């Protein structure tokens, strides 16, 4: 019998052989802010799986665990959001991803998303954050708008890194995006790797 | 001059010892750079062990002491361990190069295989440079002076023909050097472009690590190989004790290696365990 | 009017109360006072199970104490032999964020489940000789973090919807659901009877429940934190809660008191899996810190450590015999120990 | 409303009025099971190396 | 047994301007070992994160809108939190909830305004009016 186990582990190590080869290949992306959707896009001959996990109950800190190994997360926000005031909801939000113990080397695309819908807002944001009086840039309203959003998320970002990390940050096109996700991974690998060397 | 030669023993011995039993006794650290890691360990650890001690009898007594056989296989050693270990080095650049050149292809191109077939490649050229045209007397000059050394039991000199010397020194220096001048100065432009991404101290960190590496290297190797190349087109030239000098020197260049390869917080929190 | 039922639940909840003090006669510490030490234990491994791409989320033996069942988020269920170390199976799995996996006490399905919301059911010994998936349980709104089985037709389950569900596997019915948690419920664990069954929930409390009843009949608290693992004690009345509030605590299913706790001042990571030794006096529990400590059950005294991992202990379990441990890891190793 | 107070009220009366026993009793039991099946347990207990699967035949 | 209990008290009435100081107290945890939020919920709103203080008592942070206005505080050993509030508008009209973070030890809160989170208090009214 020992002879057939070992017939069967050899067909199974040649399987798993191709598997690896084809796990390390692929680069898997977590889409955040019917249990999970799949994607699957290609872009250079390289493959990614990014995955929406919309289908969950609004308390994220034991599933969102299980991305601790993706190349990164993509961390969606509305910089125009009996109205709740959700753009600290969404400073809180990274704040708690940025400093959780099991996404600290997880560097974050951050998307900054209807920007054109918070032009036409602009023309109600003083009275959050009331430092967005004193801040100047680094239509001039809504670029100091935009640009004050970022530097707020790039606050909380630049803080505790410790260079393991980075933040990506973007203004948003499936297909820039895609290709912006596709960059921004390979900084990442560049960045890990020149840390690696004591280059970073 | 015994005790400088000695602490030098010592040194490298000590050093690649403790990278091997480190990288071999920690599951953290058996990566796939480390397989070249482990290779440049063990050529700067036969070095260390048999290569460094016979030169250092040679140096004290001034006179070979082991018979004409144990010169050719010493001769034939040296150049082994030495060829290995400039194109162990040159083969980490490389693997450098590939990460950062190519970081998505790159856990395609290089797997644990690969891996082990370019070791056992580098270390067949080294055997094949230094084993084979040494014993088979490929090697010898046609100079009467050289004909005295290669009949006397107690002369071990280096003379060597025009060929042997050129196609060695090409082999276990010029091309490794060219290769890693090559690569790391991609790496360096593709260090200076993500710190542009990123934000001066940080490319002066960059600067500093690879002017450690390729310094040391440069400094260490050099002289000796631009005196071999230039012995024989002009006897004349350079004294002998100088040439053995900057060989020397070559030597003293395997103890710097596990500093320079092997100081990430792993191999620190390892040694401090180990130790 | 509404004062009324203010007035039963504050009168009951104070009668709760005192019953709950009054039957407290002395501490476990007290009466576990003459009792020997364990003794060090100092176990080593025997085995490293490599294949795994990724990290293991979830392991589980079955019942001959030879083979298991391992699941890693790389996307494979592995059914390894032990003994020689062969992979028997391998099955890859339709979705990769697998999270749960349970291995059926007659040895002819293994159940997987993860932030599919599906607890699949695949079948192991055909006549076309390949393994395939055999069922599909679908229902739950929240990931599967548990799944056991009761036998071949009957499988419960734990979910992130703060709700367990009994199902038939042959015609794929949630046949009872089992609700009272306010928090994600993260472990469940079956009494040897499988007549009840222990389930823990991010609300930091474990309800009891009838398998047949459907019915909760207590519940516990007294951790501060969620609790991610909870194991029966051998004998059923009593199970070990662990959670991220850095202890372990024992409960007592006829006194209805937190008997015990576990922790140190060095340890300040969570408990992420534990379970028992077959008498039930050791007590092993995985950390965050990537160790697993070996707690004396009985005299709450840390007796050993597992410290052979890289990452995150993700997974424990010990055969039904007793011979060996197997602990998981995010490391995506398998480390047999004795 | 008064629907969840019906069922606040009406769960903690099911647990309410249940036998329990003092936890000394538990203890005891706990203690006499651990001490009851001592020599079946191989970690608790190490047991030489040719009954073991895991280290020789 | 013991439980995770968090009662606000202190909430009540009071004029346009007025000033009031929402006392937590806190039980079933090592009070010290937690960074502590208040949160409020307004009339048809979801939730909102107020403020938030550190284990130690130093680092703190604040929504924009009550930034110069109110002022949390800690005691750790009379396991108390503290929300002192003044020049209210009436726009602070809601229930105030003291929240803790989930786990001991850590530097991010998680699910704090969850609407269903197990760790926050039934809350204490605030009414600012005539
Ligand atoms: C073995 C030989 C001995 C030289 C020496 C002379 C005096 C000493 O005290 C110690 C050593 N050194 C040659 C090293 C070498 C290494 C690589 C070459 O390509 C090459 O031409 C020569």
């Amino acid at each position: 019998e020992e002879k057939g186990q070992r017939e069967a582990n050899k067909k199974i190590e040649k399987q798993l052989q191709k598997d690896k080869q084809v796990y390390r290949a692929t680069h898997r992306l977590l889409l955040l802010g019917s249990g999970i959707f799949e994607t699957k896009f290609q872009v250079d001959k390289v493959n990614f799986h990014m995955f929406d996990v919309g289908g969950q109950r609004d308390e994220r800190r034991k599933w969102i665990q299980c991305f601790n190994d993706v190349t990164a997360i993509i961390f969606v926000v509305a910089s125009s959001s009996n109205q709740t005031n959700r753009l600290q909801e969404a400073l809180n939000l990274f704040k708690s991803i940025w400093n959780n113990r099991w996404l600290r080397t997880i560097s974050v695309i951050l998307f900054l998303n209807k920007q054109d819908l918070l032009a036409e807002k602009v023309l109600k944001i003083e009275d959050y954050f009331p430092e967005f009086a004193r801040y100047t840039t680094p239509d001039p309203r809504v670029t100091r708008a935009k640009y004050f959003i970022r530097d707020e998320f790039l606050r909380i970002s630049t803080a505790s890194g410790d260079g393991r990390h980075y933040c990506y940050p973007h203004f948003t096109v499936d297909t820039e995006n895609i290709r912006r996700v596709f960059n921004d991974c390979r900084d990442i690998i560049q960045r890990m790797h020149l840390r690696q060397y004591e280059l970073l | 001059m015994s005790l400088l030669m000695a602490l030098v023993v010592l040194l490298i011995v000590a050093g690649n010892v403790l990278v091997i039993a480190a990288i071999g006794s920690t599951q953290r650290l058996q990566t796939l750079t480390n397989l070249f890691i482990t290779s440049l360990a063990c050529a700067d650890l036969v070095v260390g062990l048999l290569v460094v001690p016979f030169g250092a009898t040679l140096v004290v007594r001034g006179t070979w002491l082991w018979g004409s056989f144990l010169c050719e296989l010493w001769t034939s050693l040296d150049v082994l361990c030495v060829t290995a270990s400039i194109e162990t080095l040159c083969v980490i650049a490389i693997d450098r190069y590939l990460a950062i050149t190519s970081p998505f292809r790159y856990q395609s191109l290089m797997t644990r295989a690969r891996a082990k077939v370019i070791i056992c490649t580098v270390w067949a050229i080294s055997a094949l440079v230094s084993f084979l045209p040494i014993m088979m007397h490929w090697w010898r000059d046609e100079d009467p002076q050289a004909l005295k050394c290669y009949q006397d039991p107690g002369c071990c000199d280096f003379v060597t023909n025009r060929a042997y010397a050129i196609a060695s020194s090409i082999i276990s220096f010029y091309i490794p050097l060219l290769i890693m001048i090559f690569v790391y100065l991609r790496v360096y432009r593709e260090a200076k472009e993500q710190i542009r991404k990123i934000d001066r101290f940080r490319e002066h960190k960059a600067l500093k690590t690879l002017g450690i590496i390729m310094g040391v290297f440069t400094l260490c190797w050099l002289p000796f190989f631009l005196v071999n190349i230039v012995n024989v087109f002009n006897r004349d030239l350079v004294p002998d004790w100088l040439f053995v000098f900057f060989n020397w020197l070559g030597y003293a260049n395997s103890a710097f290696n596990p500093i320079i390869y092997c100081r990430s917080p792993d191999f620190r929190k390892a040694f401090k365990r180990l130790l | 009017e509404l004062d009324q039922l203010r007035q039963e639940a504050e009168q009951l909840k104070n009668q709760i109360r005192d019953a709950r003090k009054a039957c407290a006669d002395a501490t476990l510490s007290q009466i576990t006072n003459n009792i020997d030490p364990v003794g060090r234990i100092q176990m080593r491994t025997r085995r490293t199970l490599r294949g795994h791409l990724a990290k293991i989320y979830a392991m589980h033996w079955g019942t001959d104490s030879r083979l298991l069942v391992s699941a890693s988020q790389d996307g494979k269920l592995i059914i390894w032999d032990s003994y020689t170390t062969n992979k028997v199976h391998a099955i890859p799995l339709r979705s990769s964020w697998v999270m749960t996996c349970a291995y059926a006490p007659s040895g002819n399905y293994v159940a997987c489940g993860g932030l599919d919301n599906i607890c699949s059911i695949y079948n192991l010994k055909t006549r076309e000789g390949n393994v395939r998936v055999s069922r599909e349980l679908a229902g739950h709104t929240g990931y599967l973090s548990c799944c056991r089985f009761l036998d071949d037709n009957q499988i419960v389950t734990s979910s992130g919807d703060t709700t367990c569900a009994l199902w038939d596997i042959e015609t794929g019915q949630q046949t009872t659901t089992f609700t009272g948690h306010t928090g994600d419920v993260m472990s469940l664990s079956l009494a040897p009877d499988t007549r009840l069954f222990v389930s823990g929930a991010c609300d930091a409390s474990a309800k009891l429940w009838d398998v047949r009843e459907g019915m909760c009949r207590q519940t516990f608290t007294g951790h501060e934190s969620d609790i991610n693992a909870i194991c029966f004690f051998p004998n059923g009345n009593a199970f070990a809660t662990g959670s991220d509030d850095a202890t372990c605590r024992l409960f007592d299913l006829r006194a209805d008191q937190e008997l015990m706790t576990y922790s140190h001042d060095n340890i300040i990571c969570g408990i992420t899996s534990v379970s028992f030794s077959k008498s039930g006096r050791l007590l092993l529990a995985g950390y965050d810190d990537f160790n697993c400590n070996v707690w004396d059950a009985l005299k709450a005294d840390r007796a050993g450590v597992l410290a052979g991992h890289d990452n995150r202990v993700s997974c424990l379990g010990v055969t039904d015999d007793g011979m060996a441990v197997a602990t998981g890891s995010w490391d995506s190793f398998l480390k047999i120990w004795n | 409303s008064i629907a969840q107070a019906r069922k606040l009220v009406e769960q903690l009366k099911m647990e309410a009025n249940i036998d329990r026993i003092k936890v000394s009793k538990a203890a005891a039991d706990l203690m006499a099971y651990c001490e009851a099946h001592a020599k079946e347990d191989p970690l608790l207990t190490p047991v030489p190396a040719s009954e073991n699967p895991f280290r020789e035949k | 047994a013991a439980q995770v209990q968090l009662q606000e008290s202190g909430g009540g009435l009071v004029q346009p301007g007025g000033s009031l100081r929402l006392s937590c107290a806190a039980s079933g945890f090592t009070f010290s070992n937690y960074k502590m939020n208040w949160v409020r919920q307004a009339p048809g709103k979801g939730l909102e994160w107020v403020s938030d203080i550190s284990q130690s008592g130093a680092s703190i942070s604040y929504t924009g809108s009550v930034k110069g206005r109110f002022t949390i505080s800690r005691d750790n050993a009379k396991n108390t939190l503290y929300l002192q509030m003044n020049s209210l508008k009436p726009e602070d009209t809601a229930v105030y909830y003291c929240a803790r973070c989930p786990a001991p030890f850590t530097r991010d809160c998680f699910d704090v305004t969850s609407t269903t989170y197990a760790y926050r208090g039934q809350g204490t009214q605030v009414t600012v009016s005539s």
